[PDB]
């Protein structure tokens, strides 16, 4: 039985260009795709299917996994997986001591896909140097990566989990795309034991890492504490406070740019004053805490900005409206884009757990550069949306750790 | 002549229905030609006669052939095409020679009547109904519908290639060592077999094709190396661009120069160090295609330099999958990069150039990286792997820049090669403020409707100066104030600004810019021995800033 799937009215299916792939990945892809089609999960298609979505290969661990970018299709089915049914997000997942993530994407290969929808899942395996025509398939079953699959499999998932939920009321289990998020406050050993227990239920219906979200704390905008202070140091200080002021209600710089009078040499050392030293402390109190006045709005996109801090350090902020930081963080520790990619995956993962959606990223890197390389390090089964931007040199500085 | 291949299901866009276009009257010689053409086509199965049952119709007409005395049936599918579903695009692109493997013998087979040899979907045929008009439209016409892919219909190119690819598949799967490329009507076939055993492999293909409806002319008329293909000249184990003739002219039109550029750009695929900068600067501006553009001196010498390079033939080499690709890049006229890609030095598989400004302000290290990135994507498309690079930059130069810059970046495995001019950083800004260097607090600021600007500075050594700039922007004034401070200070100097914009520019360490001012500011930065640039919030009462802020 196939739950009929309708696109958003007035939109057509995706027609996205296949990126060029390396010989090594193409070959992995044919292997994978010939096996998938014997099994009848995908079928070869004719020219009368005009649609396309991008496909590539990653390492899940020496073994190729296939990854379809349904970012565009997802946008065009949206209404469906977001507001017809559509999986509700547990508010306490982010409060657990331990949450484990498990891949249950294999489950969707079981369920048939609505025939009048299959044609929208078309993808192409390109050939090197354009020497032969791409080989072309659509899906016959719920595809991994399409946000429709968990929405449709939803009904079967709560059935699979009911006894286990019934037996552990205080364990939280949230599905997102191809992953199951399972959280508890058990001690880590007892948590791992419940996970294996859960794996056994899953195992009877078809099926084959650890977060501690309650230890996620914000990265404050930090104010240096100095032995001695220069004009230059105080100006930097007045800058940073002035930015934090456009966000954090309460920030006061009055007593501080007091010290900065006239026309002093940048290297002149200027005395600390009480009411200044007090303004600096009182400002620290504020930067420590959540932003008074900022809330998640379930109907707006999440944005995530990242800044390259150098030396393997990256800073980030998540907001819906600019400067109203919902969260702020860092990521630490070779390869600039490898790191960026890890950082995006870390940030995406936290975002899924807290709000139950992926942010659109503002990436400090050359489009072409990122487009070339990111698949070299990607390990998630989802892909967030992203743009590319040039970090305003000051923003980098103000979020410096 | 009509393939037994299964048809592709077709249908019209979701809302729409088949065309119902009125046939206009034709002259009588034209009606005569149509009747005999269509009578030939009908006896061959291509079309067949229908009754007035069929609601749909599409205009036909006929034209005289090639100054000769034949006619060709033309059908106007405008409306059918507008009502027909979209298809998968045929080719994502065409192979590059540099990516081709070498073959002893090659043969081109041409599929006769390609489209009329592929059946058209039974359910869709009705929508192709056309009518041959009777004389003066007095009596009802002769009505036909297509049974095969019509010339000029929207789906024919896509359905033919797919058809040919299903049919080709077995032969391919059974002859992995022999290679076939399909493009439209033609089949290009390559083997490392010897002329005898290859021609035998051809016949098996031909007879396989014929088993499937597709006829091909024979072994008596099949051409020889070299082969002309997509603007290239292909030989068994080398390749080159088709012969490129640069005219001798005393007067060049806008049009002549455009053609001249295109041919040079084309030649640059395999001819090393072709430059078009000076010829391209001629195109800048608005001029008719017929108008004459006096070449400049630089442009006249470029054309000269190019004409030498093209003198001696050069060829490219084909790809050996078992060896790495090396890519080498050189600097040329500012913003121009050339590159070669080889597997054995220095037998190039191909060459090329890169010349693009990203942003208004770049430096050589940014440009080189963009070129590495562009060349890497090209290699993946052509060869399916990335090249080992050789680059005119010290590992230390690149390493200083990567960290200095706030943008993320990465280039594959590469090594230094000493091929001047070397790319480098021409200055570096101080990380920390400088002791014993004058601190200039600068500030520029315009009037939004007047466009009158005042730039200037105050100093901790009590020096100060303001100037009046005319018809400039608030942008340009903040930059002029930086320039001012660079001119009037010594070899060391700390500059304090309020312009995040100006900060952005300089902090990125440009060495090129569209801007005259910025190139001025750069010249100064080079000559200095220490510059520290710092930013402060505008009108937030910051000591030094307010002073030079009121005073403007
Ligand atoms: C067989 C062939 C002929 C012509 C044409 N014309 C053009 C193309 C694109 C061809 O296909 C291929 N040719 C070659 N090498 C090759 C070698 C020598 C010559 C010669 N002479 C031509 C092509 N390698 C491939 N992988 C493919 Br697919
Ligand atoms: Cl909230």
């Amino acid at each position: 039985e196939t739950v009929p799937v309708k696109l958003k009215p007035g939109m057509d299916g995706p027609k996205v260009k296949q990126w060029p792939l390396t010989e090594e990945k193409i070959k992995a892809l044919v292997e994978i795709c010939t096996e998938m089609e014997k099994e009848g999960k995908i079928s070869k298609i004719g020219p009368e299917n005009p649609y396309n979505t991008p496909v590539f290969a990653i390492k899940k661990s020496t073994k190729w996994r296939k990854l379809v970018d349904f970012r565009e299709l997802n946008k065009r089915t949206q209404d469906f997986w977001e507001v017809q049914l559509g999986i509700p997000h547990p508010a306490g997942l982010k409060k657990n001591k331990s949450v484990t993530v498990l891949d249950v994407g294999d489950a969707y290969f079981s369920v048939p896909l609505d025939e009048d929808f299959r044609k929208y899942t078309a993808f192409t395996i390109p050939s090197i140097n354009n020497e032969t025509p791409g080989i072309r398939y659509q899906y016959n079953v719920l595809p991994q990566g399409w946000k429709g699959s968990p929405a449709i499999f939803q009904s079967s998932m709560t059935k699979i989990l009911e006894p286990f939920r019934k037996q552990n009321p205080d364990i939280v289990i949230y599905q997102y795309m191809d992953d199951l998020y399972v959280g508890s406050d058990l001690e880590i050993g007892q948590h791992r034991t419940k996970i294996e227990e859960l794996r056994q239920h899953l195992l009877r219906w078809g099926l084959t890492y650890e977060l501690h979200p309650d230890k996620w704390t914000v990265q404050p905008i930090v104010l240096p504490e100095k032995d001695s202070w220069t004009v230059n140091d105080i100006q930097k200080l007045v800058g940073k406070l002035n930015w934090a002021s456009q966000i954090y209600p309460g920030i006061k710089v009055r007593q501080l740019c007091k010290l900065l009078r006239g026309t002093k040499a940048l290297t002149e050392v200027i005395p600390l004053t009480e009411e200044a030293e007090l303004e600096l402390a009182e400002n620290r109190e504020i930067l420590k805490e959540p932003v008074h006045g900022v809330y998640y709005d379930p109907s707006k996109d999440l944005i995530a900005e990242i800044q390259k801090q150098g030396q393997g350090q990256w800073t980030y902020q998540i907001y819906q409206e600019p400067f109203k930081n919902l969260k702020t963080g860092k990521y630490a520790r070779t390869n600039d884009v490898k790191q960026l990619t890890e950082a995006v995956q870390k940030i995406t993962t936290e975002s899924i757990v807290i709000w139950g959606k992926t942010p659109k990223f503002k990436l400090p890197i050359q489009k072409e550069t990122w487009e070339t390389w990111w698949t070299e390090y990607w390990q998630a089964t989802w892909i967030p949306e992203w743009e590319f931007v040039n970090t305003p040199p000051l923003v980098k500085l103000w979020y410096q750790l | 002549p009509i393939s037994p291949i299964e048809t592709v299901p077709v249908k019209l866009k979701p809302g729409m229905d088949g065309p119902k276009v009125k046939q206009w009257p034709l002259t009588e010689e034209k009606i005569k030609a149509l009747v005999e053409i269509c009578t030939e086509m009908e006896k061959e199965g291509k079309i067949s006669k229908i009754g007035p049952e069929n609601p749909y119709n599409t205009p036909v007409f006929a034209i005289k052939k090639k100054d000769s005395t034949k006619w060709r049936k033309l059908v106007d599918f405008r409306e059918l095409n507008k009502r027909t579903q979209d298809f998968w695009e045929v080719q994502l692109g065409i192979p590059h020679p540099a990516g081709l493997k070498k073959n002893k013998s090659v043969t081109v087979l041409d599929v006769g009547d390609a489209y009329f040899s592929v059946p058209l979907d039974e359910d869709f045929r009705k929508y192709t109904a056309f009518t041959i008009p009777s004389i003066n439209n007095e009596t009802p016409g002769i009505r036909y519908q297509y049974n095969v892919l019509p010339q000029g219909w929207k789906g024919s190119p896509a359905i033919f290639q797919s058809s040919m690819t299903k049919i080709l598949e077995p032969f391919r799967k059974q002859n992995p060592d022999i290679v076939i490329y399909q493009y439209m009507d033609d089949l290009y076939v390559g083997s490392d077999l010897e002329i005898g055993q290859h021609r035998t492999k051809i016949e098996e293909l031909r007879q396989h094709l014929l088993r499937w409806g597709l006829t091909t002319p024979d072994k008596k008329h099949q051409k020889e190396p070299p082969f002309l293909w997509m603007g290239y000249e292909l030989h068994p184990d080398k390749w080159t661009v088709q012969p490129i003739v640069l005219p001798e002219k005393d007067s060049w039109t806008v049009n002549d120069i455009q053609k001249l550029v295109g041919k040079l750009n084309w030649a640059s695929q395999i001819y090393p160090g072709i430059k078009v900068r000076q010829l391209c600067k001629l195109l800048r501006g608005t001029k008719a295609l017929t108008e004459v553009i006096p070449l400049t001196e630089e442009a006249e010498l470029e054309l000269a330099e190019n004409r030498e390079i093209l003198k001696e033939p050069v060829h490219g080499v084909y790809y050996d999958p078992s060896k790495d690709l090396i890519a080498e890049i050189q600097k040329q006229g500012q913003g121009q990069w050339t590159y070669q890609i080889y597997q054995e030095p220095f037998k190039n598989l191909k060459t090329g150039k890169y010349a693009r400004m990203r942003g208004a302000h770049t430096n050589d290290v940014k440009q080189l990286t963009e070129a590495v990135q562009k060349i890497t994507t090209e290699s993946i498309v052509i060869w399916g792997k990335t090249p080992k690079f050789k680059l005119p930059i010290q590992k230390e130069t690149w390493e200083t820049w990567w960290t200095e810059y706030w943008q993320a970046t990465w280039i594959p495995e590469w090594e230094f090669v000493n091929t001047p001019p070397l790319v480098k950083l021409w200055y570096q800004l101080e990380k920390e403020p400088i002791v014993g260097a004058e601190t200039f607090y600068v500030d520029g600021a315009a009037n939004r409707e007047t466009k009158l600007g005042k730039a200037g500075y105050v100093t901790n050594r009590g020096r100060q100066k303001v100037v009046t700039l005319t018809d400039t922007t608030n942008q340009k004034t903040e930059l002029q104030a930086i320039y001012l401070a660079l001119q009037d200070s010594g070899l060391e100097v700390n500059i304090v600004t309020d312009s995040q914009y100006a900060l952005g520019i300089i902090q990125a360490q440009p060495d090129q810019s569209e801007s005259e001012l910025v190139n001025q500011i750069i010249e100064q930065l080079i000559k200095k021995e220490k510059v520290y640039l710092a930013w402060v919030p505008a009108h937030k009462g910051i000591g030094g800033n307010e002073q030079v802020d009121k005073l403007v």
